[PDB]
């Protein structure tokens, strides 16, 4: 389900911006998934709180780290 | 040449025979792709 | 306690009784094998459940089985 | 045809070569009085004529199939309780 | 530090102190190759003798370099 | 008893007969395989010489021959590295321009597209940039051309073949007896004198005559071709006296103790060379002279054939006291009758020493033009810290193997080993408490900081602009080190390192070393380190103290060192063995050392490394963000892992693309470990049953029957892939970031 | 019970609060000489020449200890269960003969007069007190 929702999300996130070419050109190899989907889209998430301030994505940043902690406690 | 019998039994053992055979196979593929590279598909007439 | 059963495929080689670390097992007289002895488990209240008896058993698909059950102080192996 | 059909035929021929030679070697060594020792130490005098013979694995496989020698019976090989 | 016979006599004094301690408190001072005298030596082996004089050189070099560093010698 | 040479002549005949017999060494493996478990047991038991034979003399002969084989392969490795520096290298182009040519060996052959890895590394050369620092080592050796490297590599090949012949010789022709090995006083005297002191004295001779004149002419900036060959410093003495005027007096001030004449080339300068950023070669020569004299003196402590000296047994028996019973009576018999006890001590202390070497070589960079090469500085630090951690876990493993196999209660009776056994519950429960305390007050402070920063409350954080945790003791120690020249160390000019204080030393516009200021983030991360080491020590010490018995399983030493469990009873007794504690401790060693090398990388890029302005302003690589971002987990996520992995994932279609490939392949191997870690073998054996059915159907079932891996092997494969994947991930990440920003 | 407690300086591995509250065990043996053995709780102790008496937390401790008393050729070891009422029962060996040897007067307990593939299905015994292994 992680594969199917990563796929759904990255394809639609291309459509929602007018850039299907990013998915169509970069999903044939795994670094495109890694870079253009995991690295590129997590940028604004982990800036939900930072040394300069806080915006409305700080719950989701805190939850993101929380989920890493619960997963690794497993 | 009784020691050579033991040597050919050592070559016949599974890791040594595997590394000789796979070295030959990797050498065939590497020397084929030195001379005829970039074959994504078989070209048709 | 746990439950330790013995089936009639026993050949009486005494190895489960030697394997037991808590004296659950013993050898009783019999006429069902050449060795003329079975295993028997009278002290199953002392069974920790460690299944050394099943490891020691040589008959193909064991003549002794441990069925794990209600846990007590002895079966949990607690020294406190 | 060169995109997938030609490499398909080429792979299936080489893979049937490898598999048929391995099957022939395991069947040839199961009668020679210590089978397990000959699996880690290869009989070259048995294996090398088999790897030379393996060019005609499709004809050998079809003759193995029609004569009922390709498969063992379901009553001859082990299973677990249902 | 230019060499003077004060440096020689402090090296000899450190050798005498070290052979004194080597006579007083070595557990096995009589090894196999013994000295020819063994009466002016107190009863030694040659390895115990040159052990004592090597340690006297340790002490003497340390002494003369320390006293040169102070300003005495 | 005296130390002498007694040798059996021709113990074992040289023949290829047993090479045709796999597993000839074990009596249970010599019967041949029935299952595939046999094949893995052949490799698990290949070097377990206690299972080979029960006789300590043949065990010792096997160990002594296998050491020569290992020395042969290490000398082949070293002569290979020197040969690549001779032939496939830009070393001569690097000598002329050490600040702008990147060091490279390993040209890649042009096949399937892989010649993109031949980057423009400068000097008119294409290849892979190297980070092992061999260029700096050959530079500090004074090597000026390729032919000297060819001579060194040929001599290394000769020396490797000579070791390999010595290993053949001392197992088949002339093999020593048992009492030859048990002359530990003789061996300590010879190692401390010849192997350490005479070696360091001969190296001081090389440094005085070859390395220091050639490197002094390099620092003057003459040429690579105008600097003469180093035998013209011995034959023509005027070339020394032009450089080092202390040679005009000759050897007469050495024997007349006028040692201040030699102060030209035996300095105590303290800091770094401002041209290279390395240590002064006269300091290094003087170091090796002092160290050599101390080692030669130290190797006379121990009694041998001539009465004078010490019995180590008599030293150990006198060090008892009122708390510790008999003291160290019996520890001599442990270390002279058990090779595992020796391997435990040497492995633990050699790993601790390599971690010390890693901390010393970043802060006091020895080699010329090493400190400005930030890639080499990162890589050799992290490399030797990993070697340290692995060797320490090995020392714990062999301590536990001693405790299972070679421990004798009759030898160890009311001594310090017997007394630590008899209060092992107190030791382990207090260490449990310590580990929980350190976890709460190291990591919970980061969780506090995360939550306070996310809740919009940065005035409540533990930081430098909020509630402060200053490292007052480490700041005090660094103050004492800054003030040591002229004060407590009067004959030093500059401090030992610039990491404590003394100012920025710039070489080629980049920082060689500058003061490393310590604050709240540094307080927090040093307690992370204390926590993760103490937990690793808890796991390994628990496995060594409970290797023979616990409250749960009394006869644990009957079950061995390496066993999976003792069944699902007693609640379940999985992973009670000492081996399983080594297993669990490898992960915590990994955890600890990953945080150590991450601390290092981000503290250096944030607060040390960087470019120096012509005015004198230091502009760091990550711009001083360690102080406010290393105090949360979100900061370490974003500003360290997310921000610095920009260069390994953008690396395709360039010279660093193999680093991105290794990055993804290492994540693969890491994730692939978890199949082995999270599962057990009943599943895998039952799946193999249906696959063996499909082979029995087509008459392709092998007589060597397929088995799933043993419980111990499944754990071993899981930890080997977990470590391999995680370390290769950090390797590719570090390489691709530091070859781009530094 | 009769016997001298073996000579050692104590350990943290010994008897805890379970001994005074529910159960305590003891092993006695006679030794021909004084010699060093290994305690089940960890550590070296010396057994006395003559009878001995060492208290232990669990029965398994005494069976491990009596297993290593076979290696000193001491085979008269007896194990006692001790309750906080002072009630001492003799448990091992319980018959007087070690259980490896067949002695008469021993009855079968938990014997099933069938092989193990002849147990009933769990659905055949469902919603009753019996298990598939019970007879
Ligand atoms: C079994 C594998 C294998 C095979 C089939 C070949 C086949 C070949 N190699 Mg080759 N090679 C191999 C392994 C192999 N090599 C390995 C392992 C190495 C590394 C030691 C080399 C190193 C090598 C060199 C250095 C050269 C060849 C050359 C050649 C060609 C020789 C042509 C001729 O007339 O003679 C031929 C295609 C030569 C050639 O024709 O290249 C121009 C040549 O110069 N090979
Ligand atoms: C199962 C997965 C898979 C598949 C289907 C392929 C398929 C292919 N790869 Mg590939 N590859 C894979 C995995 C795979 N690879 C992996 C895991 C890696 C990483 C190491 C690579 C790395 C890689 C590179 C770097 C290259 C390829 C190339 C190729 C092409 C083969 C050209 C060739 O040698 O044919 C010719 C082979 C023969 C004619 C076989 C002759 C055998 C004997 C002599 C015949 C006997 C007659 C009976 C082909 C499209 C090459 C290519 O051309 O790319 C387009 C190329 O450069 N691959
Ligand atoms: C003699 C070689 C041989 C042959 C003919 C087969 C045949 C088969 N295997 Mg297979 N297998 C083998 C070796 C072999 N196996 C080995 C060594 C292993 C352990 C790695 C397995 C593990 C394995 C699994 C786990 C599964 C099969 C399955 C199958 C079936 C479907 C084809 C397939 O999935 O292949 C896949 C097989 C592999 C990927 C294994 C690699 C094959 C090796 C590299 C080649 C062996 C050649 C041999 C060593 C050379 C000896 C020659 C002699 C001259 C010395 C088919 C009956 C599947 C099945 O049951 O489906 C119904 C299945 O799930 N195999
Ligand atoms: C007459 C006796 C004498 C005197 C006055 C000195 C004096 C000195 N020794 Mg010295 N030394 C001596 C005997 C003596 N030594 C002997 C017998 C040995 C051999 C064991 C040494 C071995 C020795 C060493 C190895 C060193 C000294 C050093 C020093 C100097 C500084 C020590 C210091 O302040 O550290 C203060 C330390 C505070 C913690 C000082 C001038 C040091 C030196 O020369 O530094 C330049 C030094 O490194 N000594
Ligand atoms: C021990 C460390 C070490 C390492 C890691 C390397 C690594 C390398 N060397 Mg090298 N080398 C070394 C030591 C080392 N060398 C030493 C000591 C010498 C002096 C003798 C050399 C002399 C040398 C030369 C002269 C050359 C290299 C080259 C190379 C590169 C390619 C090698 C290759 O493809 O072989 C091919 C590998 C095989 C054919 C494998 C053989 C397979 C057999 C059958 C395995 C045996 C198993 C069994 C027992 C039988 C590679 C980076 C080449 C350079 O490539 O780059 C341009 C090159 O020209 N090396
Ligand atoms: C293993 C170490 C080692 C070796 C082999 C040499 C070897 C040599 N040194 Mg020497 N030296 C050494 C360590 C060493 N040194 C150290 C540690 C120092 C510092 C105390 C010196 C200080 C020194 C001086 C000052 C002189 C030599 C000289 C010499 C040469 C002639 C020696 C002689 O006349 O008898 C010879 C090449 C002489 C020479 O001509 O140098 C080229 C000379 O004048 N050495
Ligand atoms: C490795 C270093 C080391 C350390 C840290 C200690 C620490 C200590 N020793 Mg000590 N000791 C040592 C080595 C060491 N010992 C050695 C090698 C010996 C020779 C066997 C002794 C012999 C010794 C005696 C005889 C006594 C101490 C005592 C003490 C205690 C100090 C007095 C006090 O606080 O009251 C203290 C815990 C005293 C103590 O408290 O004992 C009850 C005491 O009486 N020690
Ligand atoms: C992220 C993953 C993770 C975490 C959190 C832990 C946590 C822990 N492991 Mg560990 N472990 C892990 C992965 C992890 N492990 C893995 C992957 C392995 C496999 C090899 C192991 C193997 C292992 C062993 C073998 C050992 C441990 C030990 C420990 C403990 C360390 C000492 C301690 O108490 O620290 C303090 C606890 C923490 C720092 C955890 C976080 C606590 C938070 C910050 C505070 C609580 C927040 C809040 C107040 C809660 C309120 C909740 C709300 C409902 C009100 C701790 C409980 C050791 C142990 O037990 O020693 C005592 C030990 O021996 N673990
Ligand atoms: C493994 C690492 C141990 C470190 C753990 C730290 C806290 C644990 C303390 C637990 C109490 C243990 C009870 C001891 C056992 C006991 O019986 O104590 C008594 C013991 C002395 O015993 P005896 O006098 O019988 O000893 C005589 C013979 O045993 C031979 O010495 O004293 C200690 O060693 C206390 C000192 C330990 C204090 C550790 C000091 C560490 C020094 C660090 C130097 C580092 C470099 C510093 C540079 C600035
Ligand atoms: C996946 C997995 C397996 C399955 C893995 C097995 C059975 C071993 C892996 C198969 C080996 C690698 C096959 C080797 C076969 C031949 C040597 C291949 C020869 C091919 C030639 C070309 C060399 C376990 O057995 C296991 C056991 C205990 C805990 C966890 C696990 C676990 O997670
Ligand atoms: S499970 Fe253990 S205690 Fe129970 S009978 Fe078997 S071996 Fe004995
Ligand atoms: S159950 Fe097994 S070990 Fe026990 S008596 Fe029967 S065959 Fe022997
Ligand atoms: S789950 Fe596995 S390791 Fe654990 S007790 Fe059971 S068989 Fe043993």
């Amino acid at each position: 389900v992680g594969w199917v929702t990563f796929y759904w999300h990255w394809k639609h996130l291309g459509i929602w911006q007018g850039n299907v070419a990013q998915f169509n050109e970069n999903s044939t190899y795994l670094m495109g998934w890694f870079r253009d989907y995991l690295w590129a889209n997590s940028a604004q998430l982990i800036n939900g709180y930072n040394p300069y301030g806080v915006n409305n994505l700080s719950v989701w940043a805190w939850m993101f780290l929380f989920g890493h902690l619960v997963w690794a406690t497993g | 040449a009784d020691q050579s019998s033991y040597l050919i039994k050592f070559i016949s053992t599974a890791p040594v025979a595997a590394t000789i055979w796979l070295t030959i196979t990797a050498g065939i593929l590497i020397e084929f792709n030195r001379f005829f590279p970039d074959l994504l598909f078989h070209p048709l007439p | 306690s746990h439950t330790v059963k013995i089936y009639d495929t026993c050949i009486g080689c005494t190895q489960c009784v030697r394997a037991c670390p808590t004296d659950v097992l013993e050898m009783v007289p019999w006429d069902g094998c050449k060795a003329a002895q079975v295993a028997s488990s009278p002290r199953t209240e002392d069974c920790v459940g460690c299944k050394r008896c099943e490891t020691a058993c040589p008959t193909d698909f064991l003549s002794i089985r441990v069925y794990l059950g209600a846990e007590t102080t002895r079966s949990m192996g607690l020294a406190y | 045809a060169g995109d997938f059909l030609i490499p398909s035929i080429l792979f299936l021929y080489i893979a049937g070569w490898i598999g048929w030679v391995g099957r022939a070697y395991l069947q040839a060594i199961k009668k020679d009085s210590d089978t397990e020792q000959k699996e880690i130490q290869l009989d070259l005098g048995i294996a090398l004529p088999i790897i030379a013979t393996g060019f005609a694995w499709p004809a050998a496989a079809v003759k193995e199939l029609l004569s009922g020698e390709l498969t063992a019976k379901d009553s001859e090989i082990t299973v677990s309780p249902r | 530090l230019e060499w003077s016979p004060t440096v020689g006599i402090i090296m000899v004094i450190a050798n005498v102190i070290a052979i004194t301690f080597g006579r007083q408190t070595i557990k096995y001072p009589s090894a196999e190759p013994a000295l020819p005298s063994a009466k002016f030596f107190g009863g030694f082996g040659a390895p115990a003798l040159l052990a004592t004089t090597a340690f006297g050189h340790i002490l003497g070099v340390g002494l003369v370099l320390g006293l040169h560093n102070l300003g005495r010698i | 008893k005296k130390a002498r040479v007694i040798v059996d002549k021709d113990p074992v005949p040289t023949s290829f007969e047993k090479w045709a017999q796999p597993g000839h060494f074990d009596r249970t493996l010599a019967r041949g395989p029935k299952t595939t478990t046999w094949i893995w047991n052949l490799h698990a038991l290949a070097h377990d010489f206690d299972t080979h034979t029960s006789d300590l003399e043949d065990i010792s002969r096997k160990i002594f021959a296998a050491h020569f084989g290992h020395l042969a392969v290490v000398t082949i490795w070293l002569s290979g590295m020197i040969f690549h520096g001779a032939k496939f290298s830009n070393y001569e182009a690097w000598l002329s321009d050490p600040l702008n040519v990147r060091p490279s060996a390993q040209v890649v052959w042009p096949i399937v597209g892989q010649d993109i890895l031949n980057g423009d590394v400068g000097g008119g050369f294409h290849g892979i940039q190297i980070t092992s620092g061999l260029f700096q080592v050959w530079r500090g050796w004074g090597i000026t051309n390729s032919f000297q490297l060819y001579c060194t590599a040929i001599g290394g090949l000769v020396l490797a073949g000579l070791f390999l012949f010595a290993g053949w010789f001392h197992y088949h022709k002339r093999a020593p007896k048992l009492e030859w090995f048990q002359n530990v006083e003789s061996m300590l005297n010879h190692h401390l004198q010849v192997l350490l002191g005479c070696g360091s004295l001969g190296w001081a001779g090389h440094l005085i005559h070859v390395s220091a004149p050639i490197n002094k002419l390099m620092d003057a900036g003459v040429a690579v071709k105008d600097i003469p060959l180093p035998h013209e410093f011995i034959l023509n003495k005027s070339l020394l006296i032009d450089l080092f005027p202390g040679f005009a007096a000759g050897l007469t001030p050495f024997f007349t103790l006028n040692w201040g004449q030699y102060a030209d080339f035996l300095t105590f300068k303290g800091g770094l060379n401002p041209v290279t950023g390395g240590l002064w070669m006269t300091d290094i020569a003087h170091h090796h002279l002092a160290i050599a004299v101390v080692f030669i003196i130290a190797g006379h402590q121990y009694r041998t054939n001539w009465g004078i000296g010490h019995s180590i047994k008599e030293i150990l028996e006198n060090h008892k006291g009122p708390f510790t019973g008999e003291g160290h009576k019996g520890l001599y018999e442990n270390l002279t009758t058990s090779w595992h006890a020796q391997l435990a001590t040497n492995l633990a202390f050699l790993g601790s020493l390599t971690i010390i070497i890693a901390h010393h070589m970043y802060a006091m960079p020895p080699y010329p033009y090493l400190a400005t090469d930030y890639a080499t500085q990162l890589c050799i630090f992290t490399h030797h810290i990993w070697i340290g951690g692995f060797l320490i876990v090995g020392g714990a493993a062999h301590a536990a193997i001693f405790m299972v196999r070679d421990y004798d209660p009759v030898v160890n009776q009311n001594n310090v080993l017997d007394r630590v056994i008899r209060h092992r519950d107190a030791i382990i429960s207090h260490l449990n408490w310590v580990c929980i305390f350190l976890g709460f007050h190291s990591f919970g402070l980061y969780i506090h900081n995360d939550t306070m920063r996310a809740l919009g409350r940065p005035q409540d954080m533990f930081s430098d602009t909020a509630i402060q945790l200053q490292p007052v003791f480490a700041q005090w120690v660094q103050n004492l080190h800054t003030l040591a020249p002229g004060g407590t160390a009067p004959n030093a000019l500059e401090p030992v390192s610039y990491a404590f204080g003394g100012g920025v030393l710039a070489v080629g516009g980049k920082v060689a070393m500058m003061p490393i200021a310590l604050g709240t983030a540094d307080f927090l991360i040093h307690h992370i380190h204390a926590f993760t080491i103490h937990v690793t020590v808890l796991i390994l010490l628990k496995g060594v103290l409970f290797a023979r018995s616990s409250r749960l399983i009394p006869d644990k030493a009957n079950l061995g060192f390496r066993f999976p469990c003792d069944g699902p009873g007693r609640g379940g007794t999985c992973q009670v063995s000492g081996w399983d504690h080594v297993f669990l401790g490898l992960f915590w060693m990994y955890n600890s050392l990953s945080i150590v090398i991450f601390h290092f990388s981000w503290k250096m890029q944030s607060d040390v490394w960087g470019t120096v302005d012509a005015a004198g302003n230091v502009s760091h690589i990550t711009g001083g963000n360690f102080a406010q971002s290393a105090i949360t987990i979100n900061g370490w996520l974003r500003d360290f892992l997310w921000a610095q992995a920009s260069q390994v994932i953008n690396s395709y279609g360039s010279a660093l693309s193999a680093y991105g490939l290794m990055f993804l392949g290492a994540h693969f191997v890491w994730a692939f470990s978890l199949m082995f870690l999270f599962s057990g073998r009943g599943y895998w054996q039952e799946l193999i049953e249906s696959i063996v059915w499909a082979h029995n159907k087509l008459k392709v079932a092998p007589a060597i029957q397929p088995r799933a891996l043993s419980i111990t092997q499944g754990r071993a494969v899981g930890v080997a892939h977990y470590l391999l994947g995680g370390i290769a991930t950090t390797w590719a990440f570090f390489h691709a970031h530091i070859l781009s920003v530094g | 019970l009769s016997g001298k407690t073996p000579l050692f300086a104590g350990s943290t591995g010994g008897l805890l609060t379970k001994a005074v509250e529910e159960e305590k065990y003891a092993i006695t043996w006679t030794s021909p000489k004084a010699q060093v053995f290994e305690l089940p709780t960890g550590g070296a102790a010396t057994m006395h020449e003559g009878e001995n008496l060492l208290y232990i937390a669990r029965k398994e401790y005494g069976i491990a200890l009596g297993g290593q008393l076979r290696k000193f050729k001491i085979t008269n070891y007896k194990i006692y269960r001790i309750l906080p009422s002072g009630e001492t029962t003799f448990i091992h060996p319980a018959d007087g003969v070690f259980p490896e040897k067949v002695n008469a007067g021993r009855e079968k307990v938990r014997f099933n007069a069938r092989s193990i593939g002849e147990n009933p299905n769990p659905s055949q015994v469902k919603f009753s007190g019996k298990a598939t292994y019970d007879a």
